[PDB]
């Protein structure tokens, strides 16, 4: 309950995906995306590629780009 | 594809000016408890003397044939898969069977019926409990039977016992059967709480997320909460039996626990099958094959019972397979996708919506869809479906298979009042207690698709 | 001289039939058995209580 | 749920009037009323 | 062949020809019955109650 | 002088007076375990 | 374990993370003594200014 | 209007 981490990650085979938790560290992070993220069946396509804290004092940046292109798919 | 949270439920343990309305704010950013009560009640119930197992009659079918074990030539030697033709030029063999079923002179055919048909010379000879005929050929055959038509497996049919028109003696015999019976089980339920009206310290707020972010009445949580243990005991209770008959499961005062399954374990013993996928292929293949054998022409109507996402995951796989269907063109005039809405903005104004909630099988199987809003529970339902859902909702279930006369499903009941209250001021507990039990008389009525995510 | 007896029954035998497939005694107060054709249980225990 | 009274006589059927009363079951007393006490204030009168 | 639930006691049977006492016994169609007016009472010169 | 338009008015009000705990969807009711005090 | 397990449930199914929710309170049919409880719920307050 | 299932009702139940 006291860091905010946004990730970027790739479920495997099946798309790529862009999450954002709160939790103390990044291993719980990764806890609470494959207990709690909409593939909890397939909680081991879950492949978390990049986590980074959400930090205050710009407040105006990007923090999680991942897009999907016709020549991925 | 994605969620974004609304609501966090956290427990009390981890946390007057005038009002805007008396009557409390419910959100829909929050979700809410299922009552299994619509669920439950439209099975109908059924009252008993007491709490005894009881059972009743099973009735099955008579019509047999005894497969063959293996098959001898006339000096002892078993035939190979791999043998010449046996009983050639009417020559006599043996034909040996697990059971003394067919009799004298009577004529039996392999699982080419009517072009190898064996005449019986003799009664059975015991070979310990199998049955030794020492056959041969009723149809003219020089060639005698081929080897593969004479292995272990092969399903035997009577036909009828010939004689000749004169002087002859007693061929055949005749056969009976038997029914079988099954029991069940019953289960009982208790609860207790320490109490008025105030809460107790089992509490959890639900706080919203929104941008820039009374007293209780007992009597009636006790009652729903219990209503709870009876709607989860009926429905999605097990039983913890052996074969033996052992219970393995002992409560407090030595005595063993004794439960019943619920309905979803005894449905979920025939006519259940796991998917990854959904595919019309499956559930088309597996109601036909249930109806070829069990239901009339006209009595192949099945009800899907299935969740909210369940109808959009049958929803737009019927349009999978329509859209394959190469041979004709689906037009505006007949289905109307686009109608005419009456509206303020143009003359000529449009609409747009269809699903598919229907889909009809050849040889008469119509599939029909129905929404049940138990399937869509937030709190039991934990594992998601990557569709949006909790995975519970793509689960079909086919009730009511044919016509019985009477019902397959119900709830037992003890005559009268079976549910039990009590206080117990010392501390001040108030202990309620109810047995219960849900009898489902034939499983193999009841078919089911669940999700292979929710298995093992 | 002061006496005293006790019994004690589990619950569920408040309404509790008996499928007689031999038939239920009471012991009578002159040592014999006597043959009685009432079903519920709790009838036989209080019998012999008294 | 109490259900429409707003219905012709052969529509008010014998499950219409049983969805009435379970209706009724389901009210619990302690429901809002504008000129009467509450009955845990007529109770500790008494 | 095979079971309707978990607990199921009986197997459908079959037989052939000729039917026998042990052939309507074993298929649970032979019972034996009870006698109910004769009812034999121990005899006993009994000291109770006295 | 109630049209039948004033009567679906009158009927299809908004009436926690007259409305059950279970909703049509299943939904259970909270606020019928609260007293208001 | 209650259901019948006699190999026990996997490790992967003991994991942290993993939602658990209430069936129900069975107990047997003699001498049972007290089990279960009852849960309740909460209200948070909105607010605005003139 | 009480019908006979209704007076087995009213007999079955306790009287407890």
């Amino acid at each position: 309950a006291m860091q905010l981490w946004v990730m970027e990650y790739e479920v495997t085979g099946i798309g790529k995906g862009c999450a954002m938790c709160k939790a103390i560290n990044p291993q719980q992070a990764e806890m609470l995306l494959k207990s709690n993220g909409i593939y909890n069946g397939s909680s081991y396509l879950y492949k978390v590629t990049r986590i980074e804290q959400v930090i205050v004092p710009p407040c105006n940046g990007l923090m999680a780009e991942q897009v999907v292109t016709y020549k991925d798919v | 594809a994605g969620k974004l949270g609304k609501f966090q439920m956290l427990g009390f343990q981890h946390w007057a000016p005038q009002k805007a309305t008396n009557l409390m704010v419910q959100l829909l950013a929050f979700y809410r408890g299922k009552s299994l009560d619509t669920f439950l009640n439209s099975f109908p119930t059924r009252e008993f003397e007491d709490d005894n197992e009881y059972y009743w009659d099973v009735i099955g079918s008579s019509r047999r044939n005894i497969p063959l074990v293996e098959a001898r030539d006339e000096n002892g030697v078993v035939v190979a898969a791999n043998a010449a033709n046996v009983g050639v030029g009417t020559s006599p063999f043996y034909l040996v069977f697990p059971e003394d079923w067919f009799a004298d002179g009577e004529v039996i055919v392999g699982n080419l019926n009517q072009v190898y048909p064996f005449r019986i010379l003799g009664d059975a000879r015991m070979e310990g409990t199998n049955a030794v005929y020492k056959v041969e050929l009723m149809g003219g055959n020089t060639q005698g039977v081929p080897a593969e038509r004479l292995q272990q497996g092969e399903r035997f049919s009577i036909e009828f016992a010939p004689v000749e028109k004169e002087l002859s003696r007693k061929v055949g015999d005749v056969r009976f059967t038997s029914p079988v019976s099954m029991r069940n089980e019953w289960t009982t339920i208790r609860i207790q709480h320490k109490v008025g009206n105030k809460l107790n310290k089992k509490l959890a707020m639900g706080i919203p997320m929104v941008r820039n972010l009374w007293m209780h009445y007992v009597d009636w949580e006790v009652e729903l909460q219990f209503d709870e243990y009876k709607n989860n005991a009926m429905a999605w209770g097990t039983s913890n039996r052996n074969l033996n008959g052992e219970y393995m499961n002992f409560g407090k005062s030595g005595n063993a626990i004794k439960t019943g399954a619920g309905i979803f374990e005894q449905t979920e013993v025939a006519n259940t099958m796991y998917y990854n996928t959904f595919s019309l292929k499956l559930l088309e293949d597996a109601l036909y094959e249930l109806s070829a054998s069990k239901l009339a022409m006209d009595d192949r109507l099945f009800v899907i019972k299935t969740g909210e996402r369940g109808a959009i995951q049958f929803h737009k796989e019927v349009l999978k397979t329509v859209s394959g269907w190469t041979t004709f063109v689906l037009d505006n005039n007949s289905t109307r996708v686009v109608e005419k809405v009456q509206s303020r903005l143009h003359s000529n104004a449009l609409s747009a919506g269809f699903q598919f909630v229907e889909y009809k099988a050849p040889n008469g199987v119509r599939v029909r869809l129905d929404v049940d809003p138990f399937y869509d529970d937030p709190v039991r339902n934990k594992i998601l479906h990557p569709m949006g859902g909790v995975a519970f909702s793509y689960r079909y279930d086919i009730w009511y298979i044919g016509t019985m006369d009477q019902p397959n499903i119900f709830k037992c009941k003890i005559k009268g009042d079976n549910e039990y209250r009590g206080y117990q001021w010392g501390s001040a507990v108030i202990h309620r207690m109810a047995t219960l039990g849900v009898c489902v008389l034939d499983p193999t009525r009841t078919m089911s698709l669940i999700p292979a995510i929710l298995q093992g | 001289t002061t006496i005293r007896i006790q019994h004690k029954v589990a619950g569920n035998k408040l309404n509790k039939k008996l499928a007689m497939g031999i038939p239920m005694v009471r012991n009578l107060e002159s040592g014999k058995q006597v043959k009685d054709t009432a079903n519920m249980w709790m009838h036989y225990v209080d019998w012999e209580v008294e | 749920n109490f259900p429409r009274q707003m219905l012709p006589f052969s529509k008010k059927t014998k499950q219409w009037r049983k969805d009435c009363l379970l209706w009724a079951n389901q009210k619990t007393f302690f429901n809002y009323s504008l000129v009467r006490k509450s009955v845990i204030h007529k109770k500790i009168n008494y | 062949a095979g079971k309707l639930g978990k607990f199921q006691m009986l197997g459908f049977q079959h037989w052939k020809g000729l039917t026998s006492d042990n052939h309507l016994g074993a298929i649970f169609q032979q019972a034996p019955q009870k006698a109910t007016n004769l009812m034999v009472q121990l005899l006993a010169f009994y000291r109770g109650k006295s | 002088v109630l049209s039948p338009k004033d009567i679906k008015y009158i009927e299809t009000m908004p009436d926690y007076i007259g409305q059950g705990a279970v909703d049509q969807m299943d939904n259970i009711d909270e606020r019928y375990g609260f007293v208001n005090q």
